[PDB]
């Protein structure tokens, strides 16, 4: 429990990164972000910094790998499949799909036993 | 109808020279035609000025019928090492490097 | 070489080349599985997951049993839409390596990322 | 120290040629990357010369591109060649 | 500055060159030495390695190998390989 | 005593100073620095400012190397006991 | 394992002579000193520099093993 | 004592990822009359000194 | 940015966010600087696939610029078609022909420019230090005296 991977903890870390970059969350929020070639490069690096830092703050002794993909406002068919080779009791892999107005992004977190 | 094997091939008939594509914002049929002409042109005058090779390539694409996307005049720049950013007509820019030649070729139309 | 022997004691590592060996293996596997470039239908999306499952087994076969392999396969349709995917993974520097291969057809783009972490 | 660039050949106005050289000196120091230098010149020229512009910086390259009359200037700095044309 | 031994050859533990290419280059250099000794007709073995690099890697590779030498050079990302075999150090940077 | 050297530089094309600069720079740099790694960095830096970038120079008392260089940009000379090789590629 | 190779006998025999001469000990191994013993006994060369020159040129050397025999074979 | 890896590490778990569908046009016009693309034919160069 | 303590007092090691595979340092020559410039700090971020596309949303800032370019080209085409139609009697020239007609040898000039490049050459140079010889010297009081005498 104290040093055991939790699916709920991983989801909150990804949520903090999405909120930190552009999310004021539902009501009392006035954010309209449009994907741009210059902006997308900055967003992937910035989002990765927040997810790793957010995971690390409450992080246990687990190897962490994070992959970020930004969809170009949908209008195409994209399917992402995640395969992880790790002891089931020791680790779990969670993939989260986020809808953020004009730009759609998918965040995947990999947990490795240490 | 052909030496060794009868009726040739749909794939066997067309051979493409080895090349590396940095970016390919153009129709596949148009890009394949340009690569064959570029490889033949370089082969015709090896160790020759890039400007001379570029002039022949620009004439060939312009001369061929149904290869015109309109807007800006067709213009191709060939340099072993060069860095640039040019506004171009949508789906009219082809960028490729021939592996044997080892020289990057840039073809696009700017209006 | 007492120091070299000492280096084995802190971490065995078993650092078999993984930068292009996995990349060469994934690239060869992706071309055969992709088959026709033109197909991009809704029914094919279910089929894309099947390709990912086959890929993980091949990584273990190519001298990677000691390492733990995490592989993510993304299948998308490109109509000139621009999307950039960047992956950052925290691992013991020089004790782990990853292989990434990107294959783009005229109408279909397939990207496979493989992550290997040493464990014992 | 970087001396003022010498233009091998150009088709520009006396007032216009000075502006290109002035923009070129600022662009080279501001961006180390060759592509970045080309990107800066095109954007600055867009406000002054309108929507259509193109900038290419190559240490060694040879090519011929159609350009609008009086809008084409080519200047070579020490050990570097920069070519910019309009439409 | 921390030297490491891989595949029987001493090279920088953090490898400037790609892991795939670096292993191939080290194996080729060892095979070349097994055939031609560094001490006699040493110039010929270095030339053979340079030609071999062009066949399987991007062209204009620069190869310098000497018992004792000091050099600093500008190379492309993941195109610099430095390793020591016995008492001889081989340094190659791709341009 | 530098009995045999290889000279491949332009003569009377106004690039005559490159050969002269290489001999002068090597003698001044080698005596003051007195380090094989330092000599290569100093010779490369002086040549880079005067004739532009993409210049690679390696200095070793005893070494064997094979490299591709731009025509008329490669000069090989011996400064005292030390041997210095400088050439321009790209 | 020979394969049809005549070659000279006068020299091939000489090596064996000088070899067993110092190797008579029957130790089964050869050192860098033994190789010079012969030339030191008869006085073939003036200094070890000579024998060491050719030998060193062959490839490399060490303390003692057996391959040292090459010294005579090449001598 | 020091780390060992005798415990079995053979389990694999896979979780699917998907994006909810929407009209393909999505109030957008495909491409542009003029397309701007930046292409670099020169690889990045890093200088390392080994003595 | 955390450190993991190895069991049985092993040498300490820690994990880092930075990707090891990415080049340790990136150096780009600056013409203004006139000397090679090296930046130790790197982005250290890895992207498996990067895609740039020409997709624009309705009423975008970029879209307005594109509309202006189309209008400016259309205005020149409209003026050229109208002037030719006005100048001639009952002109039947097509819009596509007028666009081709608008381009003129004086109107558009094409020049091909190339940069001189030295031919690449491959040369092999071998250096080998002066031959060294072994010298043995024995000095005795009588020998020193004999030379002195």
């Amino acid at each position: 429990t104290d040093k055991e991977y939790i699916s709920e903890e991983v989801q909150k870390a990804i949520d903090d990164s999405v909120k930190q970059v552009f999310g004021i969350k539902d009501d009392s929020s006035q954010v309209t972000i449009t994907y741009n070639k210059d902006k997308v490069n900055l967003w992937t690096q910035q989002i990765i910094d927040y997810t790793i830092r957010g995971l690390n703050k409450l992080g246990k002794h687990f190897k962490y790998c994070v992959t970020a993909i930004l969809q170009q406002t949908n209008h195409a068919g994209i399917s992402v499949q995640i395969t992880a080779y790790q002891d089931t009791a020791t680790d779990g892999s969670l993939i989260q799909c986020y809808e953020i107005n004009d730009i759609y992004a998918i965040v995947s977190v990999f947990a490795m036993a240490v | 109808m052909s030496d060794s094997d009868s009726d040739e091939g749909r794939v066997v008939e067309e051979p493409l020279p080895p090349h590396i594509i940095r970016f390919n914002d153009m129709a596949q049929h148009l890009l394949k035609k340009v690569i064959r002409q570029a490889d033949v042109l370089i082969k015709e005058n090896p160790q020759g000025l890039e400007k001379d090779i570029a002039l022949n390539l620009v004439k060939f694409v312009k001369s061929q019928p149904e290869f015109k996307i309109g807007d800006g005049e067709w213009q191709c720049i060939i340099g072993k090492n060069f860095g640039c950013s040019l506004t171009f007509d949508a789906n009219v820019l082809a960028f490729f490097d021939l592996l044997p030649s080892r020289k990057s070729i840039l073809l696009f139309k700017s209006g | 070489r007492k120091r070299e022997a000492s280096l084995i004691t802190l971490n065995y590592i078993k650092n078999r080349f993984y930068p292009s060996k996995i990349q060469k293996i994934i690239k060869e596997l992706f071309e055969d599985r992709l088959k026709g470039v033109e197909y991009d239908p809704n029914n094919a999306n279910q089929l894309s997951e099947r390709l990912v499952l086959e890929l993980r087994e091949k990584i273990k076969r190519g001298k990677v049993p000691r390492y733990k392999i995490g592989v993510q396969v993304v299948f998308g349709e490109i109509k000139g839409q621009g999307l950039r995917i960047a992956s950052k993974c925290l691992w013991d520097v020089q004790n782990d390596n990853y292989a990434s291969y990107t294959y783009t057809s005229e109408k279909v783009y397939c990207t496979g990322i493989v992550f290997g972490c040493y464990f014992e | 120290m970087n001396h003022e660039p010498e233009v091998k050949a150009t088709d520009m106005e006396e007032d216009m040629i000075k502006r290109v050289k002035e923009i070129a000196i600022n662009a080279v120091k501001e961006y180390k990357q060759e592509k970045q230098i080309a990107h800066y010149i095109k954007y600055e020229f867009d406000k002054i010369d309108g929507y259509g512009w193109n900038c290419i910086v190559g240490r060694n390259f040879g090519s011929h591109i159609i350009h609008q009359t009086k809008k084409y200037i080519f200047f070579k700095i020490n050990e570097l060649c920069l070519l910019l044309w309009k439409a | 500055q921390q030297y490491k031994t891989f595949m029987g050859a001493r090279v920088l533990w953090p490898p400037e060159c790609a892991d795939d290419i670096l292993e191939g280059a080290i194996r080729e250099t060892q095979d070349a030495l097994k055939k031609f000794e560094i001490a006699r007709e040493g110039q010929k073995i270095a030339e053979h390695l340079k030609k071999y690099m062009d066949d399987h890697f991007d062209p204009y590779w620069h190869v310098f190998f000497g018992k004792n030498f000091g050099c600093q050079a500008v190379h492309n990302k993941n195109r610099f390989i430095y390793f020591y075999i016995e008492k001889t150090a081989f340094l190659m940077y791709q341009t | 005593h530098a009995n045999e050297q290889i000279i491949d530089m332009p003569e009377n094309s106004e690039m005559k100073s490159m050969k002269n600069d290489a001999f002068s720079q090597a003698k001044f740099a080698v005596e003051n620095y007195k380090f094989e790694n330092k000599i290569s960095s100093h010779i490369k830096k002086f040549f880079d400012e005067k004739y532009g970038p993409n210049w690679h120079c390696v200095v070793g008392k005893h070494f064997n190397a094979y490299v591709s260089y731009d025509s008329k940009n490669f000069i090989f000379f011996y400064e005292g006991q030390l041997a210095i090789l400088l050439y321009r590629k790209g | 394992m020979a394969s049809e190779v005549m070659n000279l006998s006068e020299e091939d025999i000489q090596f064996c002579q000088k070899a067993f001469s110092d190797y008579d000990e029957d130790g089964l191994g050869a050192i860098k000193v033994s190789d010079l013993k012969l030339a030191l006994e008869n006085i073939g060369c003036s200094l070890s520099e000579n024998d060491l020159f050719k030998m060193i040129s062959e490839v490399d050397e060490k303390n003692t093993g057996l391959i040292k025999f090459s010294d005579f074979l090449n001598i | 004592k020091e780390f060992n890896n005798p415990i079995n590490f053979q389990d694999t778990e896979t979780r699917y990822g998907g994006i909810q569908n929407q009209v393909v046009n999505i109030n957008q016009y495909v491409q542009r009359n003029p397309n701007f693309i930046d292409l670099d034919n020169i690889a990045e160069l890093s200088e390392h000194s080994v003595n | 940015l955390t450190a993991q303590e190895l069991n049985e007092d092993m040498p300490s090691k820690m994990l880092e966010p930075k990707n090891p595979q990415a080049p340790k340092n990136i150096t780009v020559y600056d013409y203004y600087t006139r000397k090679f410039k090296t930046d130790e700090l790197v982005d250290q971020m890895i992207v498996h696939f990067s895609m740039d596309g020409d997709y624009i949303w309705k009423e975008s800032n970029e879209y307005k610029t594109q509309e202006e370019i189309r209008d400016t080209k259309k205005a020149l085409i409209k003026e050229a078609m109208r002037k030719q139609e006005s100048e001639e009697p009952g002109a039947n020239h097509d819009e596509e022909a007028i666009k081709q007609t608008l381009r003129n040898k004086f109107n558009y000039n094409t020049r091909e420019c190339q940069t001189i490049n030295p031919s690449i050459r491959e040369r092999g140079v071998s250096t080998e230090p002066p031959p060294s010889d072994t010298i043995c010297g024995n000095i005795t009081q009588w020998e020193i005296f004999d030379a002195y005498y």
